[PDB]
């Protein structure tokens, strides 16, 4: 069968994949005993147990220590929870250069350990983090090994994104940048979701006035559910990882989708609501809705996909479609008519106990290339401008096995790419 | 008086090198210097960079671990300002010489990418190591000025 | 994994460091005898930091004792949790300093330091993997400046790549308790720069403000005054110690808070100060501490903050919280507050969620701010001594000592240098 391969790197990693983990259990109907064809995300043991096909790193040992205590412990073999002596404390070059050139050799292990297992190896996904400092460096050094192994494989990126106001840390931007020199020539393809967006989310639809991590976290994770649906179950039109690869990638270079999970409905807002498949296509396309802070309508959509799930019918599908098309405002590229792939999936999203969330018949993650995501890229190379012309928290990072030349090569590749959206919207 | 003037010619045409590698004692940073004092695990260029004035003065110590020490330590700081070459040994000085003709960290090119914490100092260690050469410029035709003169 | 190597050195950093145990004990669930009866797990999940196990359920702090006269160390020894204490861990000499700096560093305590520091190495080698040093050591004292700092720059030559952290104990102008503060203060200041990564510097003048004005105290105790402070630390230190939402590493705290080699310098505070019975009033909320905790009233330091920016903050926040309000109140923060946030830094604060309260308050948290403002504490030092210095004035004492002007002059310029590149980044 296509068989996957998840790889959690930083806490925010992990943080998602506790959440995504629960999320996978709760669909195949695996207990967290890991008691009862889920080939593609659940390896089955010699008997009873499945066993997640899963990484788990994380230099600060307190996280995956919480991972190891909680329900979801007996789930994973810790052949799969690696740890680190000390933390990446928000430097790229204790994540790159030090402590990953140290504990990346025993991650390379399990990997490939977890690779022979896999009869169709279809491809990685990688949750980290542009701007914790594990997954800046640790992540790109991940990557970049991954690469000369296989090359050929599938690899994706969730990657919670720096939210331009939002606050965690201070280095933030520096990170991101140097992830980014590095990321876009491995990664095929990477949604990229920031915080700050998704709260707005929580807010907003869902009416919940104390957005968690944990909250925050199930609406990511049912993102990614959507994406792999299509490998974990049966319907007409079916995506793979390498069709949004394909499908998503207009230039070799971009390939950045923002991705938007409707409906976003509470216990209420399920009554006073009907949930038709057409609604939820409007409600995806929602300047509001977007898993980024970023206005689609700042650009044009240069490519789109819809993954619908549960009772969504075709034609329905069809019409709506017309619809977005008809409607001028959301504008479209030129130079590709058709801009949509339609994956329908019988499987609906089932959710999680004691969440956000209520039983949705109909939903659909959107997953859509605009150049409307250059306007997220300046905000960054500019923070990052202002603090590097001042060289702040320079010498953290030089005394790490770095290059202050790097920094300057980055702004260069960012410069490029901004260049290369203009030329698409263009 | 024709060659009593040639002999005073050398002072003269090391006026230059002498003058821009003391303004490179001038061009010194206390920050620039306490980076490296801050630094554990730095970039190999910017290793080798200290290595160079590191058996300037006369440490034979490589292990990076073991050469933050001269570096942490304060004597540091004023050794740098009053330095002189022209009493630095020619034996170390060649030392310095062989090693130091044959670096990448000496271009400064790879300095100046690695780190601008470096840059400077090599710009200083280039000047430096070619005020050695200023006392090898002056020293082969010291001893005109002691039989000639 | 990342453990720390107390230090407490002179009669201040004695007795706070004593309270500062007390504290932290109470916190893991000890008891006097070196008893664990916690009710909470989590506190023996990562005792290790803090504390040594042996036979019997054994506890011990790792830390080290030092005093230059046997007297203040033997009324620890007294006190109730002074028999904690593996009493191998108190180093005494029977020469008081007296309040000076030549005596703590070149004398009497260079005699008493090869002792300490065989204990240091103890501690070190015992250690799974040695993280920091906590040094608490009065500036203007005698056993604080010369023998503290002493004991600093030696234990950096043995451990260079490891965290070395001083709450040190500052003068206040306006209150001077010894005759020659200035002296003590200026000769110590001038290696700490060198030779510590963060110093967290409070006069007892701010405590005295926080005790009377909010608490509510109008006989503080020393013990009060030192209560305050040991919370600071614990806040500090209680990532490493607990689970969190986001957990800041001690070398993260000094990575998001320090622009430049230099200025390392912080201010912390607490909150919320509130008396016995002022606390009805109120109603504990994220918004309420971030306020308290910004407010000049609850500073630990001299500085008036808005006689400056702060360069950068980091925010350490305890129990159980939404990272959402965190980060939604403290971007309020940064705006109204135009004039007092530098520049250079967007994402100026820097938010970490622990996920223990400090056992009794529901919710709590702990401010670091780098203020270029603290110029002003080194200018008062300044000013002091360098009057004093133009008479020549206690030079005798010094001389005495093997110490020379010229040192003077070079801890004067030291200070000099400090105040400039506060000035320069204002
Ligand atoms: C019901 C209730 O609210 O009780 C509080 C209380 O009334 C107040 C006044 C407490 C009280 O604090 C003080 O009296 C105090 C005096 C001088 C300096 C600092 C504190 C309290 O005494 C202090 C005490 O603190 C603790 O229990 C914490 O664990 C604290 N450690 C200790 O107090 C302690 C005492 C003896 C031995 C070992 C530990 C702590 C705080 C931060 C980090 C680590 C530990 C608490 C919650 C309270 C009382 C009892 C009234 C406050 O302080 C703390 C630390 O909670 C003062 O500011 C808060 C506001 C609280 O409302
Ligand atoms: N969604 C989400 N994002 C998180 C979470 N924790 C941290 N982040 C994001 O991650 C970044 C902060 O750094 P972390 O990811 O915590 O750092 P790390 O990768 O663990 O690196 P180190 O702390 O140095 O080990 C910011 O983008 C945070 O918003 C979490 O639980 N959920
Ligand atoms: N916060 C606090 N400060 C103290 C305490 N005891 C003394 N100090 C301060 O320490 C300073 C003098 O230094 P000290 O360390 O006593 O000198 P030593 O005894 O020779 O080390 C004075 O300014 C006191 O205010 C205490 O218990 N708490
Ligand atoms: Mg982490």
């Amino acid at each position: 069968m296509r068989e996957c391969i998840s790889i959690h790197v930083g806490q925010a990693g992990v943080q998602i994949g506790n959440a995504c983990w629960e999320l996978y259990c709760l669909e195949h109907g695996i207990q967290p005993d890991g008691q009862m064809s889920f080939n593609t995300f659940f390896s089955e043991t010699g008997a009873g147990k499945h066993v997640p096909r899963a990484v788990f790193v994380d230099l600060e040992p307190t996280v995956i220590d919480e991972v190891r205590t909680g329900t979801y412990r007996q789930l994973f073999h810790p052949e799969q929870l690696i740890t680190g002596k000390e933390d990446a404390a928000n430097n790229y070059a204790r994540g790159h250069y030090t402590i990953g050139k140290e504990i990346i050799d025993l991650v390379l292990d399990r990997i490939r350990k977890l690779a022979d297992q896999c009869t169709g190896l279809q491809g990685f996904l990688v949750f980290h983090s542009f701007g914790g400092g594990t997954g800046s460096g640790f992540t790109s050094l991940l990557m970049e090994r991954l690469s000369v192994d296989y090359g050929k494989k599938s690899k994706l990126e969730f990657s919670i994104y720096p939210a331009p106001q939002v606050s965690t840390a201070v280095v933030e931007p520096y990170n991101s940048i140097l992830t980014t020199h590095t990321t876009l020539e491995h990664s095929d393809c990477a949604f990229m979701v920031d915080n700050e967006a998704i709260y707005d989310i929580c807010r907003r639809n869902l009416d919940i006035e104390r957005p968690t991590y944990t909250n925050l976290n199930r609406l990511i994770s049912q993102i990614v559910s959507s994406i792999t649906a299509s490998l974990r179950f049966d319907g007409a039109l079916n995506v793979d990882l390498t069709e949004f690869q394909t499908n998503l990638v207009p230039y070799p270079r971009i390939h950045f989708p923002l991705a938007t999970y409707a409906p976003v409905i509470s216990a209420e807002k399920a009554y006073h609501e009907q949930l038709s498949v057409a609604e939820i296509t409007n409600a995806c396309f929602e300047p509001a809705n977007q898993m980024v802070k970023c206005d689609p309508r700042h650009g044009k959509y240069m490519a789109c996909c819809l993954l619908y799930r549960g009772d969504v019918v075709p034609k329905d599908v069809n019409a709506a479609i017309a619809t977005i098309k008809t409607k001028r405002t959301i504008q479209f590229v030129d130079w590709c008519p058709t801009g949509f792939k339609v994956g329908i999936n019988y499987q609906p999203p089932t959710v999680v106990p004691g969440g956000d969330l209520a039983k949705v018949q109909r939903a659909v993650c959107m997953l859509s290339n605009t150049t409307a995501i250059a306007e997220a890229w300046a905000r960054l190379d500019h923070k990052f401008d202002l603090m590097y012309a001042k060289r702040a928290f320079v010498h953290w990072y030089v005394g790490e096995g770095m290059e202050e030349g790097e920094f300057s090569e980055a702004r260069e590749d960012m410069a490029a790419l901004e260049k290369d959206y203009e030329e698409v919207g263009v | 008086a024709d060659k009593q003037m040639s002999v005073k010619e050398d002072l003269d045409k090391v006026e230059p090198a002498v003058i821009e590698a003391q303004n490179a004692v001038k061009s010194i940073k206390k920050q620039h210097l306490v980076e490296v004092r801050s630094m554990a695990n730095p970039p190999a260029a910017v290793k080798l960079a200290l290595e160079s004035i590191a058996l300037l003065l006369g440490e034979s110590t490589t292990d990076w671990k073991q050469i933050r020490s001269i570096i942490m330590r304060e004597n540091f700081i004023p050794t740098i300002v009053n330095f002189s070459a022209e009493e630095i040994s020619d034996a170390i000085r060649e030392k310095m010489k062989k090693n130091y003709m044959s670096n990448p960290s000496y271009n400064y090119e790879i300095v100046n990418r690695a780190s601008l914490a470096a840059g400077p100092m090599v710009k200083w260690a280039i000047a430096q190591l070619n005020y050695a050469d200023m006392l090898k410029r002056v020293e082969p035709l010291r001893n005109e000025l002691q039989k000639l003169e | 994994m990342r453990e720390i190597v107390h230090i407490q050195a002179g009669q201040c950093g004695n007795q706070i460091g004593a309270k500062f145990w007390e504290v932290i004990s109470d916190e893991h669930g000890i008891d006097p005898t070196g008893s664990y009866h916690g009710d909470s797990d989590l506190q023996l999940e990562r005792i290790n930091v803090y504390y040594n196990e042996a036979a019997g359920n054994k506890y011990v702090p790792r830390a080290i004792l030092v005093d230059l006269e046997p007297g203040t160390m033997d009324s620890v020894r007294s006190g109730p949790f002074g028999q904690i204490f593996r009493p191998d861990n108190f180093v005494f000499g029977q020469s008081g300093a007296g309040n000076n700096w030549a005596k703590g560093h070149y004398t009497e305590g260079a005699e008493l330091v090869d002792s300490v520091l065989d204990v240091v190495r103890k501690e070190s080698e015992s250690c799974d993997c040695l993280q920091g040093f906590q040094l608490t050591h009065s500036l203007g004292g005698g056993t604080g400046s010369g023998m503290g700092t002493l004991l600093i720059s030696k234990i950096r030559e043995e451990y260079p790549d490891r965290i070395m952290n001083t709450f040190s104990v500052v003068p206040s102008p306006k209150v001077s308790d010894t005759v020659v503060e200035p002296y003590n203060a200026t000769l110590s200041v001038h290696q700490l720069v060198e030779n510590t990564d963060e110093t967290y510097c409070i006069d007892n003048e701010a405590l005295y403000d926080i005790c009377f004005r909010t608490l509510k105290l109008t006989t503080p105790t020393y013990g009060d005054l030192n209560h305050l402070v040991s919370a600071t630390m614990s806040g500090v230190t209680t990532c490493l110690r607990f689970p969190g939402q986001l957990n800041a590493d001690l070398r993260k705290l000094a990575v998001n808070m320090v622009p430049f080699p230099r200025l390392h310098f912080f201010m912390p505070g607490f909150a919320p100060l509130t008396s016995r019975g002022s606390q009805q009033y109120r109603a504990l909320t994220v918004p309420e501490l971030t306020q308290q905790m910004f407010d000049a009233k609850n500073m630990m330091a001299a500085c008036d903050p808005r006689h400056g920016r702060y360069l950068t903050v980091a925010a350490v926040f305890r129990g159980r919280m939404s990272m959402k309000e965190v980060d939604e109140q403290m971007l309020n923060v940064q705006n109204k507050n135009s004039s007092y946030f530098v520049e250079w830094i967007p994402n100026n604060v820097k938010t970490a969620v622990c996920d223990i309260p400090p056992r009794g308050l529901k919710m709590s948290a702990t401010f670091i701010g780098n203020s270029t403002a603290i110029q002003e504490l080194f200018k008062r030092i300044s000013e002091q001594f360098t009057a004093m210095f133009r008479r020549k004035a206690f030079l005798h004492w010094y001389t005495g000592e093997g110490m020379d002007e010229m040192e003077f002059t070079e801890a004067e310029s030291n200070m000099n240098d400090l105040v400039s590149e506060y000035q320069q980044y204002q």
